[PDB]
DNA sequence: GCATGCTCTACTGCTTCGATATCG
DNA sequence: AAGCAGTAGAGCATGC
């Protein structure tokens, strides 16, 4: 419910092509990022990811793709799974008669 | 509309008693709000839809005059304040706007055209608001508040707006019998009105209408004692008065109370050869019949 | 000090005039020397020892008399005309000693800067630089004290600058050059109060300063420029606290770039760190919409004191940035007092920074891109001077034209929102520019038609209006038959279209009707049409009789239909062509008429039309033999938009009955049987329980058949059914009676026997009201209707 | 935050009746 | 303590 309310506020943050509303949507992105890790919702993170590259794939925002390809946002890199132990390697694997008129005057 | 007025009048008043109990620091604050709301009053259109200093009289009159019937619920130190408060404001005001006068009294006009209907807003205004409650307060502002009137006349003659003021301030000590041992300060303000009024009795003779009807009720608004040393100076006041006096009314009550106050305190027999031409000029007035005056 | 200080109380004062009139001579010295051992006088010392312990009890509290006062003024000036004695004053000042009347506190030298306040200032401005440097060693030790004196100092050296305006700038340079002894102010986890008294100080030297704020020289710039900047970009203040410190934001929008730079960016960082998630989501009332909303204030009145284009912009860009911001007339009256300041060279530089805010790529949404033109940038060109016009013109035309030339891309719909966005922006900056300038420089030949090709040229000056006109007019006669993406955006594109043709032909052309080839003609054999491309033919108009808020005027009323965006223009055409230049109708009233007078166009057109003839009737009245039956069509027609008596019937059946002596209905039987299906749908729905709407329909149909009268049935049917009612508990038979008062008031019979009523029956169920006594509306009105019929049939036999 | 009627509710007066206390 | 006629004003709608 907040998770959508502000999910509509990050594409609200998207939809500024600001300075520092960049930084400020990829630390709310980074936020949820953090708090899917600690609620056990992996359903949830494929899809909101899938939501992000899709929506920023079907739509241009080159400067914010660069951040994001530059940082790191990514699909979840465990084992599609509830848990491991495994580094950025599948960031790295994945994605690296008008006509009178007009001479009568 | 009546009955919210005496809720934003005790709304005001719970306002200056809540910061008048803050020490001297805001109790100073008490004086530039009367300030800025006495400037706000005396800059409207002079006599939805516009207000004048008319409006706010009873606003001004319950400040001054009602924090017994207020404070008395509220969970004469305030009204001392108050007034203190609304004369410093006003010769504050005095002291401040602009009246010069310009050749465009020939033609004279005002160098300050807005100062000039601020200033005739703020006579009219404080005309209704110094003669109620003067038993105490004005007491001590009447040497202060007469000289400054008094210099400052002096270098505007014709202005018909301080000699409505200096009316008001002799009544007023006339009303707490301010001159009766006639105190170094009592004597000063004595002397000072002894030489205004033969002042301005001799500047009125070039002076046509308001003007001579100002010095004329500033004249014989003066004590008995004042006027009981030179009559015969001040009678013709008295004559031009009573024949001013058949069309403008408020002269004719001014000059049947000058009479009145003459002919008890002023002595018997100087009073006396000055009634062959005083009397005469009442017979105007006599002159109903009840035909078609009905 | 006392209530009897009067014998003892006036000789001071005259020995203070003496030694005053002593220290004129120049001789105060040599009769009262100095008994002490340096520089502070043994006299002049004792006087302010005295002036200062004289009003606080060592006895509860001395409350000063009027004179009491003025001789401590004289006896403080005499002090410090002895000589020396800053020292001691500033260090009286800056004593920390508490007192009580009877408890609060109010220290010592706060109640004595407090009193007097004006000698001393006087002194401290006649030795200066003492003075500031003592007062500025101590900031640590009373941060209050040192605020107030200092503040007190620069506001009464302000309003001196008629005689010693030289003293307030040495006493600016020298507050300055101690800035570094105030640091401890401005810092983190310093109190709001000091922070807020370094804001009032910095004010009131930029009001006595000028070279300060506004340069990059002069060598105290950057320790005032980093005081300012880190107070405005700082968390632990308040945001109306802040809001505060940008009132005198008005000193720092003229300084170049670098810093400017700066300054932009703590601003970018206060408004999305501080201001609403872009969309005012704070509800009103609290302590956040509050701080908002005061900020905000502040914040414009910056804007519109300093006309910058660093601050335009973001004010644009808060502006339009949802659908509706909160304070559009604020902003709206901003930019109306941005626009007319004179100078007509930094008008253009407003307009070029606001243009370039939708010009340039940056892609945000369709309605943020054309709100910058919307909200902001027609208000700014409506309002800015004509000279200041033809500069911004000359810069956008081939821009313009070359965005207007171009093809869209249906393939992706982004982009394509995009361009139409830009082509109807385009088309709207051209209805403005061409309504508010005169017609020879943009006609005849001169710069700006030259400006559309290379250089100068020869032709007499119609190679812009051309190309303008056929892309205007190829914009709003498109036709669509399977294009179905994005039909509001396009549609809103084509009225702006259609609105720039109007602006330009109002202007280029006057002869005789060079209007009607762009503006009135359609192509059904080709589709190619205007109408249909202008108006949404999908939406539910409403038209209500009743109101909530009323007032909703603009001037014409706005009601739903009249803030079309292509109806005023319309109507200010309209009456155009009234005044430029019977015979029957011309064809730009004949393709009107053709529209209006049809049951198969759709129904918002025929309302649009009807509306436009409301609007403007004036224009009609000489043609009111034609323009009378398509109104009463749609008057008494079947579909109107509402299941009764509602507005618009009611405003076309008022402007036809002021159409009575030039159109009456008895001409042509189609007008009458529309006349009396009129009357029978107005007889029908009168009643509405809201009583003054009631008597409204009754003067409705009262004046309809005074006016008509002739070719008229009356429903004598309804009538019966409307007082037949046989309840004695019910107003309802109170319709009857007034319908019956109605045609009884004119002349009219009752009971004309064609309806099957048998009149026995009917005048039986009319008498049969007088025994209702319950409600008086019933029994008397009917007795008052029976009256008039009985005099009426006494009249006529 | 005012002015004007209109409806209709609630009360009074009169009168009957019945329940209760009292007396030869 | 209730019927029954008579009225007066309380409370409310309404006013564009």
């Amino acid at each position: 419910e907040a998770s959508n309310q502000l999910i509509n506020h990050i594409e609200q943050f998207l939809d500024t092509n600001e300075t520092p509303y960049f930084m400020k949507s990829i630390d709310c992105i980074r936020a949820f990022r953090e708090e899917a890790i600690k609620f056990s919702e992996e359903q949830r993170f494929n899809n909101f990811l899938k939501a992000l590259q899709e929506k920023v794939e079907i739509k241009q925002l080159n400067h914010f793709w660069e951040i994001v390809v530059q940082d790191g946002i990514t699909l979840i890199t465990k084992e599609e799974a509830s848990g491991s132990s495994v580094t950025a390697e599948e960031a790295k694997k994945f994605l690296a008669d008008v006509d009178d008129l007009l001479d009568m005057i | 509309s009546p009955k919210m007025q005496l809720v934003c009048c005790r709304a005001i008043v719970k306002v200056f008693l809540a910061l008048a109990a803050k020490g001297p620091v805001l109790r100073n604050c008490i004086s530039t709000v009367v300030h800025q709301g006495l400037i706000r009053i005396c800059s409207k259109p002079v006599v939805w839809k516009v207000p004048t200093y008319k409006d706010y009289v009873d606003l001004f009159r319950h400040l001054l005059s009602s924090d017994q019937m207020m404070d008395s619920i509220l969970a004469e130190s305030l009204n001392h304040l108050l007034y203190d408060e609304f004369v410093k404001s006003v010769l504050k005001i005095v002291e401040k706007l602009d009246l010069t006068l310009e050749i465009q009294a020939a033609n004279l006009h005002p160098a300050k055209p807005k100062d000039f209907s601020a200033f005739i807003n703020l006579v009219e205004f404080c005309r209704e608001i110094l003669p109620e409650k003067q038993a105490e307060f004005f007491e001590p502002w009447v040497y202060s508040f007469s000289y400054e009137l008094i210099l400052q006349s002096t270098r505007l003659p014709l202005i018909s707006g301080f000699y409505k003021l200096l009316s008001i301030t002799v009544r007023n000590a006339k009303k707490i019998k301010y001159f009766e041992g006639v105190d170094p300060e009592k004597y000063s303000c004595f002397a000072l009105f002894v030489k205004f009024g033969k002042e301005v009795a001799v500047k009125m003779k070039q002076y046509k209408d308001e003007l001579l009807a100002s010095c004329l009720t500033f004249l014989l608004s003066l004590p008995h004692n004042i006027i009981e040393l030179d009559v015969r100076a001040y009678v013709p006041a008295l004559q031009m008065a009573f024949k001013l006096g058949l069309s403008y009314t408020p002269l004719a009550e001014v000059g049947l109370n000058a009479l009145e106050e003459w002919s008890i305190y002023i002595d018997r027999h100087v009073m006396q050869p000055y009634y062959k031409d005083i009397l005469p000029c009442l017979d105007g007035y006599l002159k109903t019949s009840a035909l078609s005056d009905e | 000090y006392g209530p009897d200080a009067q014998v003892d109380r006036s000789r001071l004062a005259a020995v203070v005039s003496a030694c005053k009139q002593l220290h004129r001579a120049g001789l105060l010295h040599n009769i009262l020397p100095s008994q002490s051992t340096d520089l502070h006088h043994s006299v002049g010392t004792e006087l302010l020892s005295l002036v200062y312990k004289g009003i606080a009890p060592g006895q509860c509290l001395p409350s000063l008399d009027l004179s009491c006062k003025q001789l401590a003024s004289g006896l403080l000036e005499l002090a410090f005309a002895f000589g020396g004695l800053c020292e001691r004053l500033v260090s009286l000042l800056l004593n920390p000693a508490v007192l009580s009347t009877a408890v609060i506190h109010f220290s010592h030298g706060e109640y004595f800067y407090s009193l007097f306040s004006e000698t001393i200032n006087t002194e401290l401005l006649k030795n200066l630089d003492l003075a500031v440097l003592e007062l500025m060693q101590s900031s640590v030790d009373n941060t209050k004290m040192v605020s107030a004196v200092l503040n007190g100092m620069l506001d009464q050296s302000f309003r001196e600058r008629a005689n010693q305006k030289h003293q307030g700038l040495k006493l600016a340079t020298t507050i300055l050059q101690h800035w570094k002894k105030c640091d401890s102010w401005w810092a983190k986890d310093s109190p709001l109060e000091t922070k807020m008294a370094v804001l009032a100080l910095l004010a009131k030297i930029l009001q006595i300063d000028s070279s300060v704020s506004f340069n990059t020289s002069h060598g105290s710039f950057p320790e005032v420029f980093t005081t300012y900047i880190s107070l405005l970009a700082d968390t632990k203040l308040d945001l109306h606290l802040k809001g505060q410190a940008v009132t005198l934001l008005p000193f720092f929008t003229s300084l170049t770039g670098g810093s400017l730079e700066e300054l932009r960016r703590v601003l970018e960082q206060l408004i999305v760190a501080h201001f609403p998630m872009q969309s005012r989501e704070f509800p009103p009332g609290t302590p956040r919409f509050n701080n908002y909303v005061d900020c905000m204030k502040k914040f414009l009145d910056a804007l519109e004191l300093s006309q910058s284009p660093m601050l335009l912009e973001l004010m644009t860009e808060v502006l339009c940035r949802e659908q509706q911001h909160v304070m559009e007339e604020l902003f709206q009256s901003s930019f109306r007092r941005i626009a007319r300041r004179g100078s007509c060279v930094t008008q253009v530089g407003l307009l070029e920074s606001v243009y370039e805010m939708f010009r340039k790529d940056d892609p945000r949404l369709s309605f943020t891109r054309q709100s910058f033109v919307d909200r902001s940038l027609l208000t700014l060109l409506w309002h800015c001077s004509l000279d200041a016009l033809r500069e911004f013109f000359s810069t956008i035309v081939v821009d313009a034209i070359d965005v207007l030339k171009s093809r869209f891309t249906k393939l992706n719909e982004s982009t394509f929102d995009t361009q139409i966005t830009k082509k109807m922006g385009y088309y709207k900056i051209l209805d403005v520019m061409y309504s508010r300038l005169p017609k020879d420089d943009v006609h005849a030949k001169e710069s700006k038609i030259n400006q559309v090709f290379h250089g100068s040229c020869i032709t007499e000056g119609n190679e812009l209006t051309k190309t303008l006109i056929k892309l205007c007019y190829d914009a709003f006669t498109e036709n669509m038959a399977g294009e179905n993406q994005l039909l509001e955006r396009r549609r809103l594109y084509h009225c702006a279209a259609y609105n720039c043709a109007i602006s330009v032909i109002c202007c280029v052309f006057n002869e005789l009707k060079f209007y009607q080839g762009f503006l009135f003609s359609e192509k059904p054999e080709k589709n190619l049409l205007i109408f249909e491309n202008l108006i949404d033919l999908k939406r539910r108009y409403n038209f209500p009789v009743e109101v909530e808020v009323p007032m909703e005027r603009k001037e014409l009323e706005m009601d739903e239909l009249n803030r079309h965006e292509c109806m005023a223009p319309l109507t200010a055409l309209v009456k155009h062509m009234h005044r430029s230049l019977p015979r029957d109708l011309p064809s730009w009233m004949k393709f009107l008429h053709g529209k209006l007078g049809n049951p198969i166009v759709p129904l918002n057109i025929r309302l649009f039309l009807a509306k436009l003839v409301i609007n403007t009737e004036e224009v009609f009245r000489p043609y009111a033999k034609h323009w009378l039956s398509p109104l009463l069509q749609l008057a008494a027609s079947e579909n109107n938009g509402g299941e009764g008596i509602h507005y618009m019937v009611v405003e076309i059946v008022a402007t036809i009955l002021s159409w009575t002596g030039l159109a009456t209905p008895t001409g042509v039987p189609k007008d009458e049987v529309l006349a009396n299906r009129l009357l029978n749908f107005l007889m029908k729905h009168v009643f509405h329980p809201k009583r003054a709407v009631f008597r409204h329909n009754l003067e409705i149909i009262k004046t309809l058949v005074e006016c008509w009268k002739d070719c008229l049935s009356i429903p004598y049917r309804l009538i019966f059914e409307k007082f037949s009612g046989k309840d004695p508990n019910s107003k309802d038979n109170s319709v009857g009676i007034q319908l019956l008062g109605i045609v009884m008031a004119n002349d009219l019979p009752p009971y004309d026997p064609q309806c099957g009523i048998q009149s026995s029956e009917y005048f039986q169920a009319l008498v049969n009201n007088m025994s209702f006594v319950r409600y008086k509306e019933v029994y008397a009105a009917a007795a008052e209707v029976l009256g008039l019929i009985l005099r009426y049939v006494m009249e006529r036999k």
